């Protein structure tokens, strides 16, 4: 039994980082609500015709 | 030089002086300031010359 002292103990240890990102946000859903569109400018000027 | 005068005796010693001036170099300035997104929502090319 070699004795070691706690501090030098500590460090062996494994790093693993596989926690990282565990708790996520809820999931998206605007998808299905909502479409996409991109802009330019200031603002986005929508027209349409009627039937 | 002194204007020449009639010689009477001997040479009378006179003097003359020696003048200076000076200006000092002065520091200017001008600058003005538009956002990140007013210059780069202008389709138009309003903005553009400002330099």
């Amino acid at each position: 039994m070699i004795v070691t002292p706690a501090s030098i103990k500590a460090l062996m240890t494994s790093w693993r980082k596989d926690f990282q990102g565990g708790l996520e946000d809820a999931p998206s859903q605007y998808n299905k609500i909502a479409m996409v569109v991109n802009s330019s400018t200031r603002s986005n000027t929508y027209g349409w015709l009627g039937k | 030089f002194p204007t020449l005068k009639e010689w009477v005796g001997k040479r009378t010693i006179q003097q003359m002086e020696a003048h200076g001036y000076s200006i000092a170099n002065k520091t200017f300035e001008g600058t003005v300031g538009i956002s990140r997104d007013d210059f780069e929502d202008d389709n138009l090319g309003i903005y553009a010359p400002i330099f």
